[PDB]
């Protein structure tokens, strides 16, 4: 079917300049144009612009001088530059196919790449186990704390696990690095036989952390 | 540019019962709209398109409305799974643009928190910081109280809460709250309480562990 | 009435 995925989220310095590579399947690129968009805090959803099949490129009034768009149709891929970045133009980007060749109901989205406008460094997580010590159920999870910047991923046993999964916002520490815990709920009677992980991967720091959550 | 007013800003409402989203444009846009759904961590899903008319996959209680500057988004049967927020999006000027969004609510019957305490790791102890964690989950209302005390001393200040979107299955809350200390403040101490107040318990809830055991 | 990074929701 028809897909977008988009390249890894993470940090661009003050002034400098932002690259993302959407890779498109189930459709080629001759066919059909790619948009961009974002979504900030302080504008909402905002449309910076496109590149068309046979090449042609439109950007939004205040993105025309600082943004390029171009593609590989034979790689199916389209490049995202902007340039000179400042902390306003922290965002998710998305990619995006609309429906029809030439129009804008935008059907099918990137998941997205969170871009974080910062002089501060990278820094991976330390991950450290919530143990479980009422009604035969069991509370565990994982404390993913100290990291920069957003975002951090949490699954369960390789994505087995989902029912009963509270992953909760990430609250930013007042050194500012960020933390997160992710719970789960379980039978108190599968401690014994089951094992818990939390995976973790913080993809900007290439920190890639599997966490297995004993009773202590 | 086409400036798109939404309202209201938050919409509450009960499973079953009928909602409707507002989407005002500062000039004429014909039928020219598409609404979008978008859930917690996820993209903007295409509900709508063209004011009316209908999308591949997405399921029939969703419909639209409207021509010239007042258009409707409507739900005539709320499901628990529609939690999300709701924008609008405008495009017969360039360049096309979109409403702020309604975030939709969910009523349901008031469930109180299951409350779990979880002291610092030995792990954590090594790197010279102690975080205690204190659980409250799957309760509703959204509205909890989360009191901290070490060894009967009132802890204010050093705490943070996280609280989860609704449950896209039974509209619930969970929320996290964390104690942080430095590691000397935790070996000077014995008794680390975390206590919960909430609407669905009849006294609050103390759940607590001696350092140690 | 903010989107929020984190949570990808509107938030106040």
């Amino acid at each position: 079917q028809v897909q977008l995925k988009q390249s890894g989220p993470g940090l661009v310095q003050p002034s400098q300049s932002l690259s993302i590579t959407c890779t498109v399947s189930g459709f080629s690129l001759t066919n059909y144009g790619v948009h961009w968009v974002r979504q900030s805090p302080g504008k909402g959803l905002e449309w910076l612009g496109v590149i068309w099949s046979g090449g042609n490129t439109d950007y939004n009034t205040p993105f025309t001088s600082r943004l390029s768009i171009n593609k590989d149709n034979s790689k199916s891929q389209v490049f995202f530059k902007m340039n000179s970045l400042q902390s306003n133009d922290t965002a998710i980007y998305y990619c995006a196919r609309a429906l029809t060749y030439y129009d804008y109901e935008f059907a099918y989205w990137g998941q997205g790449t969170l871009v974080t406008v910062s002089a501060a460094s990278t820094k991976g997580p330390s991950v450290f186990p919530l143990a479980p010590s009422s009604g035969g159920t069991a509370a565990l999870g994982c404390l993913v704390k100290d990291y920069f910047p957003e975002p951090v991923t949490v699954s369960w046993n390789s994505g087995a696990l989902t029912s009963g999964v509270h992953t909760f916002p990430a609250v930013l520490q007042s050194s500012g690095l960020y933390s997160l815990s992710s719970v789960v709920t379980v039978p108190s009677s599968s401690l014994g036989t089951q094992t818990y992980i939390c995976n973790v991967n913080h993809k900007p720091s290439n920190t890639k952390v599997d966490k297995r959550v004993e009773p202590k | 540019d086409i400036l798109l007013t939404q309202s209201p800003v938050i919409l509450s409402v009960s499973p079953g019962e009928r909602v409707s989203f507002s989407c005002r444009a500062s000039q004429s846009i014909g039928t020219n709209i598409h609404w979008y759904q978008q859930r917690t961590n996820g993209s903007p899903r295409l509900l709508i398109k063209y004011a009316s008319e209908s999308i591949s996959g997405i399921p029939s209680r969703f419909s639209g409305s409207g021509s010239g500057t007042d258009f409707t988004l409507s739900i005539n049967s709320v499901e628990s799974e529609d939690i999300a927020d709701y924008y609008c999006q405008q495009n017969n000027n360039w360049p096309t643009t979109f409403g702020a969004g309604t975030k939709l609510e969910l009523k349901r019957t008031v469930a109180a928190p299951s409350v779990f305490i979880f002291p610092p790791s030995d792990e954590q102890l090594k790197s010279g910081t102690a975080s205690v964690v204190c659980l409250l989950n799957n309760f509703y209302p959204r509205e909890a109280k989360v009191q901290w005390k070490v060894d009967n001393a009132l802890q204010s200040g050093n705490s943070q809460e996280s609280v989860t979107e609704q449950d896209s299955k039974d509209s619930t809350y969970s929320l996290s709250s964390t104690l942080t200390l430095s590691k000397a403040d935790y070996e000077k101490h014995k008794v680390y309480a975390c206590e919960v107040t909430h609407q669905g318990l009849s006294s609050p809830v103390t759940k607590s562990f001696n350092r140690g055991a | 009435g903010q989107f929020d990074l984190s949570t990808r929701r509107l938030k106040g």
